[PDB]
């Protein structure tokens, strides 16, 4: 989180923290709440947000539910949608710790060598992740929608 | 469990030697101390029922909350566990006075006694104003030997 | 002595998908070997304390006890992985319900 | 390392769950002393040196043979390293308190310490005693809150070497 | 004997003799003439044994009859011999029962204290019983050899 | 006090080893002495001991 | 210092059968001391057994 | 390591003979099994990642906890990781099956393989599972003999494991 | 506990399988290294007491601070136990030799061993060159049968 | 100690000693007697040495021993003229050794985090071993003079 | 390491004493022998390879098997590594006598070197026997009094061996 | 492949002076493998080095 860097940052120089991070910590202290409550606001709606999502993937990519495709069939796309909604969840977690690491940390290291083996490709990962993004953002608000888009964005440029 | 002499005795074997004059000069001083902490220690088992009356009177005066409903102190049972801890509070710290040591104190009582409070909802801070009370009506009795062993309960228990 | 799991990941990694050349390209240009080694000093073993640059007491321990190994003294893993369990994994055995073997008079 | 939210959002995660109305009652507990804690930090930060000063007058009063002829800090590398030793007790249980969580002292403080100072000969009762000394007179420095937190790590250090 | 351990065991759960005991006590049966001839052999010709075993460990450390010794005088010594030949005996003993409880019951509980007592060197018992068991071993042949070193052995564990 | 191996019980260093303190700088005008020398210690560290010849 | 040694019967009625021995159990003799004489007794009382003999020596 | 010539090598270089009639005949089993030693590596070479999907796909789909969360094989990172391993496993084995001798899988694999794998918590039953699914797709592509030759060292990590 | 036999068994019991062919051949190739086995034990019981005695002269020539006050196995007490844990570990190492398996060591030997010398202070690192030393007592006179269950003993204190 | 760097320097080169480090070896013993007379005479009059260099240090510093220096008070003068006393000490453990490494190794390193954590001023350390030079060089004649200052000023550029 | 010197040193900085006449008795033999222990040192060390053809020799011809195949000394590069045991044996027993002292046998040569030796397969007996060998040699060379002097450092190798 | 010789300026103006020598690292003329370039290159770059030449030997 940022609690985490900042004191990764302060005892990989052996000391203890600057004002500068203490600064950090204390931005991201004082937006806790605003931060929980774009969470709860994430969560309450993850099944619509998947639904959606997932709709606009599949209707956007209409050749990775069709024959042949990687979703094709009841069982994948429903993988596909399980997936949308583990990185749904991720990106919860990534803004109540304030940073992208819990999302690096589950869903990112050793994610491309994952749907290589899955042969997943990761461009359709990119436009799901887009798809989820737009979905999200729209039901926050404007404050709130540009920050939770950096999470999405961070996450999109990953598996990209 | 360990008495000032046994402490002595086991920093010199750790290394490996006999007494020497600084030791002796330790242990004398322990020796020529003792009569006064039996005297302050039988004077404490003496009147440990009137050292409890007056120490638990004193600290539900100035915490009457404890006493009322939904205090930690309310109801029979939990005010005879209360009166409970003083009595060993007292006890081992007249232990300790006539060791000369805090260590009987840091195991037999110290140790998990945060645990134990914490896991009962005992407030510390309320517990800890009770060793002071009967520190306060010990020292009105038998002077001022037993105020370290009180203010390292108090210290452990902070 | 690596120190955790992540600095022992780094290296496997290097070595499960690209060989030795590569790990030992990578370890070689991290920023701990420049600051402590540089350019033109020898390794050496490290035996003081030195957080900032990778000697928490972890490493050091390690550090010691391999130093202080011939070598082919063993051929045991000193650093097999760092985790929530133990090399023989006993925690994992089933526990017999009752001692294998009781004692009473009646009994005999 | 793991603070208290990484280590909510872990406990959520290998449960793969979405988060549920307790896990934000803990986070929101963690943002309510924030500021408190960061208090506690720079005061510590500010006082450091200060800290140590009295921490080892202290522990060296009560174990006076541990800086005489013969002791385990008895030569001006070994209570350097002994001073050492608490600067970074102190700034690590800071780090923990910033953190909400005492997974650092784990992985960067405690794991192998204890064998450490076995293989070394460092007395670990006197090293526990010169924890409590910076505890006492950390908590004094930063007041009562900031001392009931700083306690938690501090006893924690105690605890683990113990 | 070793029927009395199989027994012994059924008998500690409440139950009739097991596959396995009676397989035990089946092959111990079927030994039988093996260790009654062992036990012959080693019965016949005791008294050279011990003779040879108190020679050669007087031989081995001379302290034991120097003055001063445990063994000093002819008293002593004559009750040393007589130790040798129960031992002896209850190798004997043990040979023939298949296990080692004759021994222990008849010579080894209680020995440690009261040798302890009289001040007998254990070392110099258990030199005497390895004499004893080179000299059995020496007139043996190889099995039977075997079948009573481990009762020698048992015996020289049960000293130390 | 003096003259002891860091490493508490386990101050030992194999002997096929370079001694514990000691260090190694290359410099670029020194003997050709030293420069065998520093040589012999890469391949002591790097290698734990020294190669046969060849 | 003075001790009992209580003989009582403690029949099994209230259990089931078992094929483990309990003959030592519903028959016995034991030394005990002062004490402990009052708790025994009223536990072979709960169990349904009879005090068959009390001595004291002496 | 030791491939089937220099085990011959060296059993006869420890008791210092020459090559002789028997020595030739282990000589010549080895040669006469090259070419199909050498094109069973090919074979799975050119296939190895086709295998590794198969062989990860039937283990997943025998054991599904694996990779739900709460597995060991539950993230990018250990799923990853555990497909890594099954590279290994695969790798080896076909250098122990071109060099006709288990002595690699000794030296570089074996080895303290258990006490890794008990150190983190990685289910050593569902590795053997995995190694079987691997034996079964490398046989579904190199064929009768070069399956039973391959089959031979998958069984060898099996028990060396299990 | 278990032994190979055994071993094999929950193993085949798994699958749910009946005995296969390779089953039957690994025990059968248990069944023929019974009788080296059972020497090798014979041997070790022995030789029980100078396997001891030689193991421990190696491991304080190695750490002789352990012996000098304030080492770990400075006083009688502690040089006592040093010396009984070295003899459980040749009992249970040759109880896992007789049986073919290392589950007897983690059931009565590495059952709350590590946390007990953790707690209590024992040096692991030296324990574990007792234990290796005393491996290499044993090799020398039975050869390598017994190797690897003392490599067991030494992988549960690491 | 001279021998021993002399062999760690071989050591270090995995060689035998050199004959330059031999005939160093040689200089140091045949200078035995000499270094012995002179640490002796130094630790015969140990007492004199303290109270004269204490004299002249607070002569020539006297904020040390006036309130609010380090030295303040009976208590503290004393320990002040304690650590006089190690560090003489140490010169005389320097002399025998031939060589500054005791010295070094006891009162050297860490020294100055040692006296940073005891508020002790550094400067005042420097000027109290110029004091205890010249009283201890006052003592000995002009070549084991030069030799005693030699070590005298080895911990003055140290503590410097 | 700790020479004579130093370890009179360290007994009375640890006991935080002054020399007495017992210490300067004691540094006054060490300085009194270092004539000897210097000629000893320059004499073995321009013996040295000498000494090890002459000791291996011996040692071959007491245990000829050793350099037959079978033995732990046939190849050429284990022949060559059990001569260069030889030389740093050798080595660190010139370095001990110069310092009258064995603490650099701990602390360089004899630390986990039977455990080495056992792993590798080194028979330890017949490495006791080249260092006996060794000795004699040497002591050949050196002469009675150097004799004396360097056999206590071949016996304190030989016994830790052993 | 290819060798490329970097000569570079490496200043220590992001921490506190030493009595070592440390002349020859501050500046030096080395060359690289081109597979080792760019992480020289970076390396320079983040301890505020400047590149002063670059040259391919060929
Ligand atoms: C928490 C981190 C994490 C992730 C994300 C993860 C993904 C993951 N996706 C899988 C399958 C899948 N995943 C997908 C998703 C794809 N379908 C379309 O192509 C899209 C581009 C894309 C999703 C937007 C599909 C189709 C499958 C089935 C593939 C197959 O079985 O052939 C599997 C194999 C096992 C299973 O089906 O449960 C994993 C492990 N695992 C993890 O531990
Ligand atoms: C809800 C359950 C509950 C009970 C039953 C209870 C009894 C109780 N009565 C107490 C004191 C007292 N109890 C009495 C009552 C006595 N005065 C006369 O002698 C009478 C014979 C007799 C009453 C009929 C008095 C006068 C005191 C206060 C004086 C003292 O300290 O002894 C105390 C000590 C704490 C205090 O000072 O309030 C308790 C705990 N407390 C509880 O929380
Ligand atoms: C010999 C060392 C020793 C100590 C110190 C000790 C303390 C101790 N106090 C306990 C309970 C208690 N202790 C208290 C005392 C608190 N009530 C507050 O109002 C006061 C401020 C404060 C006392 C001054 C109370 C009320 C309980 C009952 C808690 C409950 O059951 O809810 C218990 C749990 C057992 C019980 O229910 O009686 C322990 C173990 N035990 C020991 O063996
Ligand atoms: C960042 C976390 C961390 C810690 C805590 C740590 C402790 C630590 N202290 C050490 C030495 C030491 N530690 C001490 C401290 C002791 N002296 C007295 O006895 C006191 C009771 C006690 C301190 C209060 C001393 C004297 C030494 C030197 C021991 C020696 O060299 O002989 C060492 C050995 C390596 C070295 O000296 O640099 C470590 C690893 N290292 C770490 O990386
Ligand atoms: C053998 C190597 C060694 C040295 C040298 C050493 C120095 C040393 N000096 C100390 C106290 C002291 N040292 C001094 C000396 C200073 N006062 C004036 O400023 C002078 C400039 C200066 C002396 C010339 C004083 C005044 C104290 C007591 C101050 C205090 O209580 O902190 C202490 C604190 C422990 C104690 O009081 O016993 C140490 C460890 N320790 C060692 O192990
Ligand atoms: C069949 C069961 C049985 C055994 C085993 C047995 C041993 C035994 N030997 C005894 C005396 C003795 N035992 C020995 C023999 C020992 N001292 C010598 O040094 C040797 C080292 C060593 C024999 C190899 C001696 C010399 C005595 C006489 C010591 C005395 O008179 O105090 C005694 C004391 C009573 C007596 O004098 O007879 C016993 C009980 N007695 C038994 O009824
Ligand atoms: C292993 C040695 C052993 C023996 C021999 C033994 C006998 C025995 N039989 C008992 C009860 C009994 N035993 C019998 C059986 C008898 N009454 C019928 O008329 C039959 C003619 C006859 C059996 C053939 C009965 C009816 C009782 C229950 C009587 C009662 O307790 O009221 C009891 C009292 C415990 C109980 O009720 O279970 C014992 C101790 N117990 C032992 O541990
Ligand atoms: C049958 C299964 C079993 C095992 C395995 C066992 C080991 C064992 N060793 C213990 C203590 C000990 N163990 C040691 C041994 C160490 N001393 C060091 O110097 C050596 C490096 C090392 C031995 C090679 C020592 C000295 C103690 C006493 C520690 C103390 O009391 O402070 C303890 C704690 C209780 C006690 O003191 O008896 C156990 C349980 N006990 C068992 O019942
Ligand atoms: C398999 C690898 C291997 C080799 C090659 C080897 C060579 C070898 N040759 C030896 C002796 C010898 N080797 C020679 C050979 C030389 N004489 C002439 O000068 C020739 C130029 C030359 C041979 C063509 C001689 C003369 C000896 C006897 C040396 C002596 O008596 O001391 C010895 C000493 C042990 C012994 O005599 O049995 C070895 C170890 N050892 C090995 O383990
Ligand atoms: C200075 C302290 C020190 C010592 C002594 C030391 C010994 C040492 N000897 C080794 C191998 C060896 N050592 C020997 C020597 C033995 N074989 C012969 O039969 C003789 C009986 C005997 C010598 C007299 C041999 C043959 C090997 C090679 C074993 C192998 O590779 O299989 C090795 C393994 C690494 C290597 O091959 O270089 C070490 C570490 N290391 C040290 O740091
Ligand atoms: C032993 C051989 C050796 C020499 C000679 C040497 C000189 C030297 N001086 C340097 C820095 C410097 N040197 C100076 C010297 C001063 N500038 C002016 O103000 C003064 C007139 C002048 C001194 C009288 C300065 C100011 C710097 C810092 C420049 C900077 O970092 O911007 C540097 C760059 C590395 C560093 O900052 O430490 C070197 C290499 N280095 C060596 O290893």
């Amino acid at each position: 989180s940022v609690v985490t860097k900042a004191i990764v940052s302060a005892d990989a120089e052996a000391r203890y923290l600057s004002p500068g991070e203490l600064d950090r910590i204390r931005g991201f202290v004082s937006s806790g709440e605003r931060r929980l409550r774009v969470a709860q606001t994430l969560t309450e709606s993850r099944e619509r947000i998947i639904k959606q999502a997932g709709d606009q993937l599949f209707q956007k990519r209409p050749d990775l539910v069709s024959p042949g495709g990687n979703a094709y069939g009841a069982e994948r796309t429903a993988s596909c949608l399980r997936d949308l909604d583990y990185y749904l969840r991720l990106v919860t977690f990534g803004i109540v710790a304030g940073d992208v690491t819990p999302i690096e940390e589950i869903g990112v290291i050793g994610v491309k060598e994952m749907y290589r083996n899955l042969e997943v490709p990761l461009p359709g990962m990119v436009e799901a992740v887009k798809a989820m993004k737009s979905v999200a953002t729209g039901l926050l608000s404007g404050d709130d929608s540009a920050e939770v888009g950096y999470y999405f964005d961070y996450l999109a440029g990953a598996l990209a | 469990m360990l008495d000032a002499v046994t402490k002595i005795i086991n920093r010199t074997d750790a290394e490996g030697r006999y007494f020497a004059s600084k030791d002796f000069d330790e242990v004398t001083r322990f020796f020529a101390t003792g009569e006064a902490r039996l005297r302050a220690a039988s004077t404490i088992s003496a009147n440990a029922a009137s050292i409890l009356r007056e120490s638990a009177a004193a600290l539900f005066t100035e915490q009457p909350d404890l006493l009322r409903p939904g205090g930690n102190a309310y109801t029979s049972r939990r005010y005879a566990a209360c009166v409970r801890d003083m009595e060993y509070f007292l006890r081992y710290a007249t232990y300790a006075l006539v060791a000369g040591d805090t260590s009987v104190i840091d195991e037999r009582v110290l140790n998990g006694l945060k645990e134990t409070y914490m896991s009962l909802g005992v407030p510390i801070p309320s517990t800890v104003a009770g060793v002071t009370a009967m520190k306060g009506v010990v020292a009105s009795m038998i002077g001022s030997e037993a105020n370290v062993y009180f203010d390292h309960i108090a210290k452990g228990l902070s | 002595a690596p120190s955790n799991q992540k600095e022992i990941i780094k290296y496997h990694d290097l070595l499960a998908r690209k060989g030795l050349k590569a790990a030992v390209d990578a370890m070689v240009t991290t920023e701990e070997y420049t600051e402590i080694f540089g350019d033109d000093t020898v390794p050496f073993a490290r035996y003081t304390t030195d957080p900032a640059h990778g000697l928490v007491t972890q490493a050091y321990l390690g550090g010691v006890l391999v130093n202080a190994k011939h070598t082919y003294q063993n051929r045991t893993l000193n650093f097999p992985s760092y985790g929530p369990g133990s090399q023989t994994g006993g925690e994992q055995r089933s526990l017999p319900l009752v001692p294998e073997r009781v004692f009473s008079l009646g009994d005999g | 390392m793991q603070d208290a939210i990484t280590s909510v959002i872990n406990t959520y995660d290998v449960q793969g769950k979405y988060f549920d109305t307790s896990a934000f009652d803990k986070l929101k507990a963690y943002y309510a002393t924030g500021e408190l804690r960061v208090r506690a930090a720079g005061t510590i930060s500010a006082n450091a040196a200060t800290i140590i000063k009295e921490a080892s007058a202290k522990l060296f009063s009560n174990q006076p043979d541990l800086v005489r002829p013969g002791g385990n800090a008895y030569t001006t590398r070994r209570y350097a390293a002994c001073v050492r030793d608490m600067d970074y007790f102190l700034r690590y249980a800071t780090y923990a308190m910033l953190a909400g969580d005492t997974s650092i002292l784990d992985e960067r403080v405690l794991n192998g310490l204890k064998e450490t100072y076995n293989s070394l000969g460092v007395p670990i009762s006197s090293t526990v005693q010169g924890i409590q000394a910076m505890k006492e007179v950390t908590g004094s420095l930063v007041g009562s809150g900031a001392a009931k937190e700083m306690g938690v790590y501090f006893d924690y250090l105690s605890s683990g070497l113990s | 004997s070793a029927i009395t351990k199989a027994i012994l065991n059924a008998d500690a759960e409440a139950r009739y003799l097991s596959p396995g005991e009676i397989d035990v006590v089946r092959g111990y049966l079927a030994s039988g003439e093996r260790r009654v001839r062992v036990a012959r052999v080693l019965s016949d010709n005791a008294l050279r044994i011990v003779r040879g075993a108190g020679d050669t460990m007087f031989q081995k450390r001379p302290d034991l009859v120097a003055p001063g010794g445990n063994a000093y005088g002819e008293v002593r010594t004559a009750k040393c011999l007589r130790d040798l030949d129960y031992f002896l005996r209850l190798v004997t003993y043990g040979v023939l029962a298949g296990d080692t409880s004759p021994i222990d019951e008849i010579g080894l509980i209680g020995i440690k204290e009261t040798y302890s007592l009289l001040e007998v060197p254990v070392p110099g018992v258990i030199d005497g019983i390895k004499a004893a068991k080179q000299q059995a071993a020496a007139l043996l042949s190889s099995e039977d050899a075997a079948e009573a070193s481990f009762y020698f052995d048992y015996v020289i564990s049960a000293m130390s | 006090s003096v003259g002891d191996l860091p490493g508490g019980l386990w101050g030992v260093r194999p002997g096929f080893q370079s001694p514990p303190k000691q260090r190694y700088r290359w410099t670029l005008k020194q003997s050709k002495a030293e420069k065998e020398a520093l040589l012999e210690a890469i391949y002591r560290q790097v290698l734990e001991r020294v190669l046969p010849e060849g | 210092a003075r001790t009992i040694s209580i003989t009582a019967c403690v029949p099994r009625r209230t259990k089931s059968v078992g094929a483990s021995r309990e003959i030592q159990n519903v028959y016995f003799t034991k030394r005990i001391s002062f004490d402990q004489f009052t708790p025994e007794y009223q536990r072979i009382h709960r169990q349904g057994g009879t005090i068959l003999n009390v001595q004291c020596m002496g």
